[PDB]
Formats: structure tokens, C-alpha cells, sequence
RNA sequence: UAAUUGCGAUAACGAACGAGACCUUAACCUACUAAAUAGUGGUGCUAGCAUUUGCUGGUUAUCCACUUCUUAGAGGGACUAUCGGUUUCAAGCCGAUGGAAGUUUGAGGCAAUAACAGGUCUGUGAUGCCCUUAGACGUUCUGGGCCGCACGCGCGCUACACUGACGGAGCCAGCGAGUCUAACCUUGGCCGAGAGGUCUUGGUAAUCUUGUGAAACUCCGUCGUGCUGGGGAUAGAGCAUUGUAAUUAUUGCUCUUCAACGAGGAAUUCCUAGUAAGCGCAAGUCAUCAGCUUGCGUUGAUUACGUCCCUGCCCUUUGUACACACC
């Protein structure tokens, strides 16, 4: 990579990694590409980051939320229940972690499996309360996209974060464990179990 | 003299004050070199000017940088902004202008507002509430 | 289990008595010059892409 | 929401109905002529003015403009 | 650290001072199941008596146990404070005490006593069970008794 | 003090709670704002004695 | 004297203000109308702006 | 190439600080050390037991190392934190007065640290050369 | 500030505020000009303050 | 009280057996096989490093991991 | 449209108050004027590490130069600009590019006509009438009382822990405020475990406290799911501070005591971006006392960018025997 020293010394994967290829903690943006229709465009992958923080102004305007790195639109997501509110910095080595972990679990860039495991909860179609008069039947509608990304988001740190709740696994632990059942959905996780079950419930009502 | 131009930048109140002069290459936080700025996960905040438009570009110049007030984080927010504001500096009065509009075009094209200073900032809160939206809580009767 | 892809043509307004609801109508992109108008749940623009769970049922109003 | 008062647009009306031949369809120019031809008590009224004035004069060269 | 191994030496649930004692916890805190022994005095006692905090109160040499009961029950003698201690200044013959174990109950008999045989106001509000340092009791304070 | 019985926490544990403890605002009379209790009233004279009248205005 | 220049200005004020009212009731049948304090060497002059002169 | 103290990182440096002035053995280690708690802000005492002076003299030391001069007020200040008041709000609380100034007594004693004018405890000429070097001592560990 | 004199209303706050601007300029001159100088220039509201020396 | 505050011979030699085909080990994952709460847990982190078996590829307090030895 | 804000329709035309304009504050000025009460580089004097020049500090004037940073004067700047969609091609809306900034730029100040037996005679030496006026409802002085506890309601603070407590360690803000005829803000040196004490010190203040070295937070360890070291009520004992006075414990420290609470029923509050929430700080009060309030910055999300279902009110049409106006 054409190694190079002024002064301060830049040490040396950091030195070789960032020039040849922009890449994660260390991890691949190239191939980790979203296995189902749609749901690009709201899944980021390429702009790549090093790590997941931004002052990004994603807020002022309807869709460029979704214009946000996955990742980060997951630590995002860890850091509330009012004690963790803030802590940003806290929920970022614990994705750091994760990352790791399931890295270590069958191969495959943890990013591309965070990839894999929100495409894989997001609920096709779902129910709403309608009223026609009083006692309310329930109109199945397919929901759109940014919200089959977001209930997936909401869906898998929720059901990590209350799992993990209350025993010596740590956050990163069963976020990844999360993640990995839901990469490919075994119906063991939290979260794709309340998938599957919107899913029954809009089939059950049409 | 030497060929020298002073930058800066802010995030939130925080304002990093930075000194490009031709040199050696130090890259220099305060006192310190920009290998430990911790943090540490936010770490690569600050390496990426750095590595966005390669290393090479300060074996020519060197970098030291002081960051008053703000916070543990707008002063990386702060610092970085300025490395680069400062790099795009130098190529305006010293190097020729070809290679500046390259670094702006590669520093915006990634970005995280490198050479832009956020326009973010705490809103006034306002009596009723302990926060600036936050009103207080109400039981009615 | 049949995917069907479709994608949003237009908006055509926000019904149900709440207004979360939005009508739209759809042009799957497998086997195009048929058409449907579809009720989705999440915030939805122009060129998105729903699955149709079922390929064949639409409706209209929401209350 | 962005809707101009009357003070700004009845301002524009008298403005293009006699100093036509000046002013223009840039923005920056027109502003300027506000100042030497048109007493306005602030900066920003008179950017809003002219600001408007520049639309009206826009439109004008495409088709007349009732007022 | 180090991994131990040992053998079948530590006893589990070691009897001292009136009171039962688990062993396999960090004989720090172990010793706080007694009365009147905080986490700081356990702390200070068993730095007092040359015993290793990284033990549990499983392993325990023998002799150290009665060592560490010996300084609980003379902390004056062993160069521990005295401002350290529960009672200071005691109430009838002022030498500086710390009353231990199932004697901590007995003082606060003792001295609720004191109040209530001089009629003052305090011993008055223990006798009716309310709050006696001084808060109120209008709103707080409704389960209770 | 302290020998009286009839004092102290266990005595009133053992009382019920009047239910004038649960009670409400009791408002006593708010829909008669409007309505004068005095029983006075003015005058038309006294009236525009003080503040003038639209009759005279012209003067 | 020695006081500090925040707590100078706003007894400045305060010393105006009780100026203004002994004034307002002193000179009512007069027209009083207000006052000035300026302050200089040798002197503090305060003008009484009343409407009739020859009364005050 | 030269070397600072400021060219190493903060807890290498006042871990490597700490060993040395444990290895060393000329210290003046007061001696209400163990049974003292550093704070009234605080609940337990330190869990280096025997140590922790060191730990505290290292990090006193860099951090009059840094500047011009601070005294025992400012590194109460500095190294106290936040008190829990128990069912009340937390409120910042200063730490020990003693620890501190017996820290810089012997420090000073032992040739690292002098008093300043203006006020305050300087870092010493010679402190200047021996934290220099051990710096350097952990740099070179990394070589 | 509370805007009210009393108890009642949903709790309105109002801050009132002065403001203080100071300036100080410095002049090397003689004894003549800087009685010339000070004894006019005289303003009602801004407080003028010559102090003398170096220390 | 629950059982894994101790040593137990026969349960060194199990962590010996027991830890390969994991490609986690760590805090939690050493209480999850039943034994070495985290007090001892951690030492045996630690000691697994005094040769062999665990590979170091995390870092830092509360979470750690290693994988199998090549 | 936020707006009787506009377009348009038009027996109306053309205006005024109010909205807007305006004002204040936070964002942008390597352009303007400057600064030992703000700060940068060069230079001496100088310490440490290295030495090849280097790196990292000391030094209210030993000098020179500068104004990027800080301060605040005068100006500049944005007018939803450019282009494109959308629409009566109207006011406008939406998207993209550029921009310090494009949600009324963000947030406030000011705010017409009118109404209410809203609150306030307990802010006033504002006040009518009534009452009392020396065994006083005047006034002061001693002591108590507003705190009194079977219990109902509301605002809150601290938790139920492992995104955690604890112990080391890293170490970063902004709004403030401070003593004259006086004892305010306190650096530093000692002594003390702490609370504190004590000898001095700067500051009427961008000059000193103070870089307010704040807290969350980051790092390395200890504990390991056990009402546990989560939690800190209750209580005993001692030491200090304010105050003439601390008992019914003003406040602070030390030891011990180690409760309830294992996420909370019906219900119900608040909130759309540097917002919510988590976090402290300063100011008010203040001799002493914040679990309150007014402002402040730190860390910093999730989810809408829609509708009338609920609740609330505004507008039309309509009825009226009301107009002291459905009390
Ligand atoms: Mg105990
Ligand atoms: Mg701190
Ligand atoms: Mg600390
Ligand atoms: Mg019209
Ligand atoms: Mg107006
Ligand atoms: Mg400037
Ligand atoms: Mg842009
Ligand atoms: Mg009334
Ligand atoms: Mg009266
Ligand atoms: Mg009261
Ligand atoms: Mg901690
Ligand atoms: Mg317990
Ligand atoms: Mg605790
Ligand atoms: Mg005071
Ligand atoms: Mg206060
Ligand atoms: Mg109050
Ligand atoms: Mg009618």
C-alpha cells in the first residue's frame, strides 16, 4: 500500500487499511448486498463508515432518514429506555461488539448478517383498527417499506434489550444472538416471532 | 517565515483553533499526538481527513490543534473540522487551486460537514416546562 | 408462498378516520400493464415497492 | 409557510408599473435599484420587496400580469 | 489472578459470633451478615488482619478467623480509629465502644430506654411509633405498623 | 404524655377514617356569578348623572 | 464610594426613580412632567420639566 | 527521535508510573492509608489496598506535569465526583484535602514536584527528567 | 419574574434585563489637555472614569 | 450460592475438554455451561491466555471473546 | 397560509388597527475599526527528552509583528435564490442544487376590539364603605404554632440493577454572581479520615474565585444474578458549621442499623431535532436550609411531517318568545 512516516507516527493497519480500501471497525461495505426486492434504497450500505456515529441531520425533512448508514440507524436504536437516553458512545462499542461477536459465528461480514436479519422481520402486511361503527374489524394493509426497515429495527433491539434484561448475558451478546436467528429467521428469536405473527393476524382478517 | 495558515472549527459551542505550517509533518492535539484524541472509539472521527485524501498529503505540512470548551465529543467534531478546513486552506494560498478543488470534492463528497460548520444549538427553554418543548404536567381537577 | 412486487405508480390521499392510512396505486414490475390500488401502513412516496402478500383483492375507503 | 403581505406585494405592483424599463429579472440588481429609487425603513422589507418585484418581473416576460 | 485448586479444605457455612456465615462469598461481605459489622468495617478489620480479600470466607486458614474475630470486638487496641466506631463517647462510662453482633440490638434497647425514663420528647414519639427525627408525618409514611 | 392511653400510632390504626376525609371541592355556589345578591341595582339617572348619556352627547 | 460598576448603574436607576416620584407628588398642581439628572464636576444638575415655571 | 510524557497515552503512562514508584520503595506512604476513603463522595475505600498512593502520586504527578501550577484545591476538585445523597439528587463533592497534600508532601520530598510561585505546586526540573524517561521506558516497551 | 402580583393563573414568567457595555480607552498626554479634555466632552448617561498611571 | 464459586479438581480438567468447538467464549458464556461464576469465570479468561485454546480478539471490561486455537 | 396570509370570484373600489413589518437572542463574515482586563506566531531568558535541525513546557511587558481564534462597533448577508415538478399554470406547494442559514431561519419580546362579578384590599403611604381604636383587631416583647397524624388528592426526588453498582483512572461546558463605609466570591500554605479548622492571598471583576478540572460520559479492574456489593427508608451513637437560639432533631461528616420497591390496575400527563429523554451547573430565595423554580450547557435517540376517531375551541348556516343575553 505504499507505507508512509512523517513526524507523529501513524501506526500500521491504520496506516494500510483507510488508503486502499474505506471500510468499517475493520469490515466489508463491498459484496453485503440486501437479499431481498426492495428495502434497497432503505438500506444504506455504500456511502461506507468507519464507525457508527455522525452528526447527521437526518431529522428535517420526510425520507432522508432512511439515507442513514444501517448500522448507526441500529446503535440509534440501543441507546433509550430512559437510563440509556444519550449514550450514543455507549451503544456504539456494544455494536462494535456485536459485530465482532457474530463475526465470529459462521464467517459472513456481520454487517451483510445486520443486513440480513432486517430484511428478514420486517412484516409484509399488517392490521389496522378501522371503525365502522363502534366494534372495530381490522383492515389488513401491506405497509411500506421505510416501515418494514423501522419496525425491524425497533423490533430486534427491543427484543434483545428485554431479553438481556435481568442475566449475565451482556447487550452485545444477545443482539448479536438476536441478529443471528433472525440473519435467517429460525422463529426462535423475539423478533421474528412478532413478525410472523402480524403477518397471521393481516391473513386472518381479508 | 515559513509558509503557515491558521483554521478552525465548531461543533456545538466547542471550537478547535488549528496551525498549518510547513514542516516536517507532526500531527499534534493540545500537546499530543493525534494517535490517542480519546475517546477512542470515536477515534476515526479524527483520522478521516487523513485517510479520505491519503496520507501523503502532510509530509510537507505540519498540524497541531487546541480545543477550548464544548464537550467530550463536539471537541472531536470540532477538531477534525478543522484538520481538514486547515489542509484546504494550504492548497488555497501555498499549492495551486487544482489541487484544493480536488481535496474540497473528496472531502464533500464522503463529508461529515469537514469543511461546514454545523448550524446545530441548543434551543432556549421557556417558563412551564423544564425543557425548551418540555412543558411540566398538568391533572387538571 | 407468492411474492408480488409492485411498484407505487401514485398517491392518491390518506384515508381511515386516524389518516395513517394511504391509497395508492400499483404497477408490479413482474408482468407490467396491470394495475391495482393498495393501502399501505408506513409513510410511502413515489417509486417505492410493496409486497403484496396476496396478488388479487383491493380496496378502497377506510373509516 | 411563505406567502408574502400586501405591503410587500402592493409594493411590487407600483413598482413594475413605472420602472420597467430598469430593472430586471435578477434578484441582486433589482435590490439595488430599491434602494436609490424607493424610500423602505429596513433591510429586510426591501429584500422581501424586491425579492417579489423579481418574480412579478419574471412572470411578465411569459404571458401579462393581472394588477 | 491465578487459578487455585486446593482440595477439600474451605468448609461451606462457618459458624461465628452468634451468627451463620456462607462461605464461597468474598469474606468481605461475608462478614456483614453479623450485626453491627459494616462493609467499610469488614473492610478494615480483615486489611487489619493480614488476611488476602481475594479469598472468599470459604478458604480461610483457621487462625485467621479467630485473629479476625479478636480485632472486631477490640478495635481501640488494634489501632482502628475510634471515630470509625458505633458508639463513641458511649452514654455512662464514655469509653468508646463497638457493640457487635446480637449486643447492637441490646444498646438500641439501652439507649430508647434512656429517653423514655427521662420523659423526653423523643423516647415520647418512640413509644407512639411515629417518626422521630423531626419529619413530617402528615403525607408519608401510611403502611407502616 | 407518654402514660395516657388513648394516644399514639396503634390507637388511631385501630380508628376508621371519617368519610368527610374523601370528600371533594364542594364549590357552594358558582352558577349564581351572574346573579347580584345585592338586591340594589343602579339607576338609569345615577348612571348618567356619572358617565353622561348618548342624548346629551351634541352639548 | 468604591461600588461596583453593575450594582453602580442599577442603584443609578433606583436613585432615578425614587427622583422621578417625590417629584410627581410635589409638583402635581404644577404640571410636572418629568425630570433629567445630568452629572458633571463640581455639580449634579436635575432639571425639573414641568409646564408651569413660575410656580416651581 | 525525543520523547514527552504528553507523547504517551494517559493510563499506560500512570500505570507504568504507579509500578515504578512501587518498585522504588522511597515513597512516604502516610500511613492512615487502607483505613481511609479518599472522599466523603464516595462508599468504600480504594480496592488497590496496599497501593493506590502510587496510583494517586503517578497521577498527580502528570497532571502537574501539564501545567503551570495547581494546588490541593484544584486536585479535590479534580478528583472528586459525584456523591450520592442518597434518595436525594446527586451533588458534586470534593475529595480529601489530606490524601492530596500528603500526596504533594511527598512527591516533594522525593524531588518531583516544588512549590511554585504565584502559588501552588510546580512540576519539578528533575520531575521533568525522570517522567520524561519512564514515558519513554513505556514507549520503548511497544518497540 | 412572575407577572403577577398575587397567587393565580397558570405561572407566567417575565424577565426583565438591563444592559451594561463598557469601554475603556488610553491616552498619553499633559496635565493641560487632559483637564482641556476631561472637564468637556461631558454626556448625561455615560459615566466617564480617568483614572492615572501605570499601575 | 448457586454452584460455580469454586474449583472443584474435576472441574479445571473440564474447562481443559470442554473448550474447543466454541467459537465464543467469554463471561457470560463461561457461566452458561454451568459452573465459574463471574468472579472465577474471568480468571479462568485469563489462564485459558497462559497458553493454547483462546484466541484474544476482544478487548475490554464487561464484554470479552475468544475463538479456538490453529 | 401560521395568519381577514394571499390568489381568485366579485356592486364594490381603494385603505387603516390587529397578523405582518418591527425589536431581542442564537447561526455566517481570513472583508472594516481595534485589544497586557482577549489571543496567536517570531524572538530573547529557560526546563525536560533527544540530539542533525527536532519534540514538550516555564517565563502580565525583555522586545517585534499579527487579529484566524475571543470580545463588540459599523456594515454585509436570504429575497424560500437557481432549475425543475405541481396547481385555476394564480397565490402557493413540493423536490434538487448551491448556501452560514431556506419548518414565520431557530427561539422569544411587543400585540387591536371585546368580554369574566377570573385572581389580587395579604405588594403598596392606591382606595370607598363597614368594622375596631387603650381589658386595641394599633404596636412591640417572651414562648408556642403554621411541621401538629387513622387517612383521601396532586406536583416531585430516589430506585427496583449487569446499556449496572462499586474502586481506581482518563477528563470536557455554558448561563451566572460576588466586600464601603464592609465582612461578599475565595485561590494558595498548613492541620484534620471527613465534615471542617487555620495563617495568609487576588477581586467593586473579560484583570481574582474560574479553564468554575460539573455531571452524565470514556478507560482498567472487583462483584456475578442471588431482594446481591441493586435499593437507601427507618434508627442509634459521636464529630463539625450557620445562628442570640437548633429540643419537634436547620445543614454537613463518621460508624452502625439495611425497610419498601422484582417495571407498577383503571386511568392520565409531556413531547417532532440539537427536540425528547438522561446529566449536572449558576442564578432566585438565602445567617443556615432545594427533593422547587428561572435560565444554562453536556450526551443525544426512536417515530410522525398525516388525519378528524377521541377531546377542545373557532367559523358558517339555522332557531329563538333570550338582550341583566341559558348562571
Ligand atoms: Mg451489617
Ligand atoms: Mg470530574
Ligand atoms: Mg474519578
Ligand atoms: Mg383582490
Ligand atoms: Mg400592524
Ligand atoms: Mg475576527
Ligand atoms: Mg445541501
Ligand atoms: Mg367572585
Ligand atoms: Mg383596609
Ligand atoms: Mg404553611
Ligand atoms: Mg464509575
Ligand atoms: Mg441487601
Ligand atoms: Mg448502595
Ligand atoms: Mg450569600
Ligand atoms: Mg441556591
Ligand atoms: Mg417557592
Ligand atoms: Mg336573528
Amino acid at each position: 500500500f505504499t507505507p508512509v512516516v512523517l513526524a507523529t507516527p501513524i501506526p500500521e493497519e491504520v496506516q494500510q487499511a483507510q488508503t486502499e480500501i474505506k471500510l468499517f471497525n475493520k469490515w466489508s461495505f463491498e459484496e453485503v448486498e440486501v437479499k431481498d426486492a426492495s428495502l434497497v434504497d432503505y438500506v444504506q450500505v455504500r456511502q461506507p463508515i468507519f464507525v457508527a456515529h455522525t452528526a447527521g441531520r437526518y431529522a428535517n425533512k420526510r425520507f432522508r432518514k432512511a439515507q442513514c448508514p444501517i448500522i448507526e440507524r441500529l446503535t440509534n436504536s440501543l441507546m433509550m429506555n430512559g437510563r440509556n437516553n444519550g449514550k450514543k458512545l455507549k451503544a456504539v462499542r456494544i455494536i462494535k461488539h456485536t459485530l465482532d461477536i457474530i463475526n465470529v459465528l459462521t464467517d459472513q461480514n456481520p454487517i451483510q448478517v445486520v443486513v440480513d436479519a432486517i430484511t428478514n422481520t420486517g412484516p409484509r402486511e399488517d392490521t389496522t383498527r378501522v371503525g365502522g361503527g363502534g366494534a372495530a374489524r381490522r383492515q389488513a394493509v401491506d405497509v411500506s417499506p421505510l416501515r418494514r426497515v423501522n419496525q425491524a429495527i425497533a423490533l430486534l433491539t427491543i427484543g434483545a434489550r428485554e431479553a438481556a434484561f435481568r442475566n449475565i448475558k451482556t447487550i452485545a451478546e444477545t443482539l448479536a444472538e438476536e441478529l443471528i436467528n433472525a440473519a435467517k429467521g429460525s422463529s426462535t428469536s423475539y423478533a421474528i416471532k412478532k413478525k410472523d405473527e402480524l403477518e397471521r393476524v393481516a391473513k386472518s382478517n381479508r | 517565515a515559513v509558509p503557515s495558515v491558521q483554521t478552525f472549527g465548531k461543533k456545538k459551542s466547542a471550537t478547535a483553533v488549528a496551525h498549518v505550517k510547513a514542516g516536517k509533518g507532526l500531527i499534534k492535539v493540545n500537546g499530543s499526538p493525534i494517535t490517542l484524541v480519546e475517546p477512542e472509539i470515536l477515534r476515526f472521527k479524527v483520522y478521516e481527513p487523513l485517510l479520505l485524501v491519503g496520507l501523503d498529503k502532510f509530509s510537507n505540512i505540519d498540524i497541531r490543534v487546541r480545543v477550548t470548551g464544548g464537550g467530550h465529543v463536539s471537541q472531536v467534531y470540532a477538531i477534525r473540522q478543522a484538520i481538514a478546513k486547515g489542509l484546504v486552506a494550504y492548497h488555497q494560498k501555498y499549492v495551486d487551486e487544482q489541487s484544493k478543488n480536488e481535496l474540497k470534492k473528496a472531502f464533500t463528497s464522503y463529508d461529515r460537514t469537514l469543511l461546514i460548520a454545523d448550524s446545530r444549538r441548543p434551543e432556549p427553554k421557556k417558563f412551564g416546562g423544564k425543557g425548551a418543548r418540555s412543558r411540566f404536567q398538568k391533572s387538571y381537577r | 408462498t407468492p411474492v408480488t412486487l409492485a411498484k407505487v405508480i401514485k398517491v392518491l390521499g390518506r384515508t381511515g378516520s386516524r389518516g395513517g392510512v394511504t391509497q395508492v396505486r400499483v404497477e408490479f414490475l413482474e408482468d407490467t400493464s396491470r394495475t391495482i390500488v393498495r393501502n399501505v401502513k408506513g409513510p410511502v412516496r413515489e417509486n417505492d415497492i410493496l409486497v403484496l402478500m396476496e396478488s388479487e383483492r383491493e380496496a378502497r375507503r377506510l373509516r | 409557510g411563505r406567502v408574502r403581505t400586501k405591503t410587500v406585494k402592493r409594493a411590487s405592483k407600483a413598482l413594475i408599473e413605472r420602472y420597467y424599463p430598469k430593472l430586471t429579472l435578477d434578484f441582486q440588481t433589482n435590490k439595488r435599484l430599491c434602494d436609490e429609487i424607493a424610500t423602505i425603513q429596513s433591510k429586510r422589507l426591501r429584500n422581501k420587496i424586491a425579492g417579489y418585484t423579481t418574480h412579478l418581473m419574471k412572470r411578465i416576460q411569459k404571458g401579462p400580469v393581472r394588477g | 489472578s491465578l487459578v487455585v485448586q486446593e482440595q477439600g479444605s474451605f468448609q461451606h457455612i462457618l459458624r461465628l459470633l452468634n451468627t451463620n456465615v456462607d462461605g464461597n462469598i468474598k469474606i468481605v461481605y461475608a462478614l456483614t451478615t453479623i450485626k453491627g459489622v459494616g462493609r467499610r468495617y469488614s473492610n478494615l478489620v480483615c486489611k487489619k488482619a493480614d488476611v488476602d480479600l481475594h479469598k472468599r470466607a470459604g478458604e480461610l486458614t483457621q487462625e485467621e478467623l479467630e485473629r479476625i474475630v479478636q480485632i472486631m470486638q477490640n478495635p481501640t487496641h488494634y489501632k482502628i480509629p475510634a471515630w470509625f466506631l458505633n458508639r463513641q463517647n458511649d452514654i455512662t462510662d464514655g469509653k468508646d465502644y463497638h457493640t457487635l453482633a446480637n449486643n447492637v440490638e441490646s444498646k438500641l434497647r439501652d439507649d430508647l430506654e434512656r429517653l423514655k425514663k427521662i420523659r423526653a420528647h423523643r423516647g415520647i414519639r418512640h413509644f407512639w411509633g411515629l417518626r422521630v427525627r423531626g419529619q413530617h408525618t402528615k403525607t408519608t409514611g401510611r403502611r407502616r405498623a | 404524655a407518654i402514660r395516657d392511653k388513648t394516644a399514639g400510632r396503634r390507637n388511631n390504626r385501630s380508628k376508621d377514617v371519617t368519610d368527610s376525609a374523601t370528600t371533594k371541592k364542594s364549590n357552594t355556589r358558582r352558577a349564581t356569578d351572574r346573579h347580584s345578591r345585592t338586591g340594589k341595582t343602579d339607576t338609569k339617572k345615577k348612571v348618567n348623572q356619572g358617565w353622561g348619556d348618548d342624548k346629551k352627547e351634541l352639548s | 464610594a468604591l461600588i461596583s460598576k453593575k450594582r453602580k448603574l442599577v442603584a443609578d436607576g433606583v436613585f432615578y426613580a425614587e427622583l422621578n416620584e417625590f417629584f410627581t407628588r410635589e409638583l402635581a398642581e404644577e404640571g410636572y412632567s418629568g425630570v433629567e439628572v445630568r452629572v458633571t464636576p463640581t455639580k449634579t444638575e436635575v432639571i425639573i420639566r414641568a409646564t408651569r415655571t413660575q410656580d416651581v | 527521535p525525543g520523547v514527552s510524557v504528553r507523547d504517551v497515552a494517559a493510563q499506560d503512562f500512570i500505570n507504568a508510573y504507579a509500578s515504578f514508584l512501587q518498585r522504588q520503595g522511597k515513597l512516604e506512604v502516610p500511613g492512615y492509608v487502607d483505613i481511609v476513603k479518599t472522599s466523603s463522595g464516595n462508599e468504600m475505600p480504594p480496592q488497590d489496598a496496599e497501593g493506590w498512593f502510587y496510583k494517586r502520586a503517578a497521577s498527580v504527578a502528570r497532571h502537574i506535569y501539564m501545567r503551570k501550577q495547581v494546588g490541593v484545591g484544584k486536585l479535590n476538585k479534580l478528583y472528586g465526583g459525584a456523591k450520592s445523597r442518597g434518595v436525594r439528587p446527586y451533588k458534586h463533592i470534593d475529595a480529601s484535602g489530606s490524601i492530596n497534600r500528603k500526596v504533594l508532601q511527598a512527591l516533594e520530598k522525593i524531588g518531583i514536584v516544588e512549590i511554585s510561585p504565584k502559588g501552588g505546586r510546580r512540576i519539578s526540573e528533575n520531575g521533568q527528567r525522570d517522567l520524561d524517561r519512564i514515558a519513554a521506558q513505556t514507549l520503548e516497551e511497544d518497540e | 419574574t412572575r407577572k403577577t402580583p398575587n397567587g393565580e393563573g397558570s405561572k407566567t414568567w417575565e424577565t426583565y434585563e438591563m444592559r451594561i457595555h463598557k469601554r475603556y480607552i488610553d491616552l498619553e498626554a499633559p496635565v493641560q489637555i487632559v483637564k482641556r479634555i476631561t472637564q468637556i466632552t461631558i454626556e448625561p448617561g455615560v459615566d466617564v472614569e480617568v483614572v492615572v498611571a501605570s499601575n | 450460592a448457586q454452584h460455580a464459586v469454586i474449583l472443584d479438581q474435576e472441574k479445571y480438567d473440564r474447562i481443559l475438554k470442554e473448550v474447543p468447538t466454541y467459537r465464543y467464549v467469554s463471561v457470560s458464556v463461561l457461566v452458561d455451561r454451568l459452573k465459574i461464576g463471574g468472579s472465577l469465570a474471568r480468571i479462568a479468561l485469563r489462564h485459558l491466555e497462559k497458553e493454547g485454546i483462546i484466541k484474544p480478539i476482544s478487548k475490554h471490561s464487561k464484554q470479552a471473546i475468544y475463538t479456538r486455537a490453529t
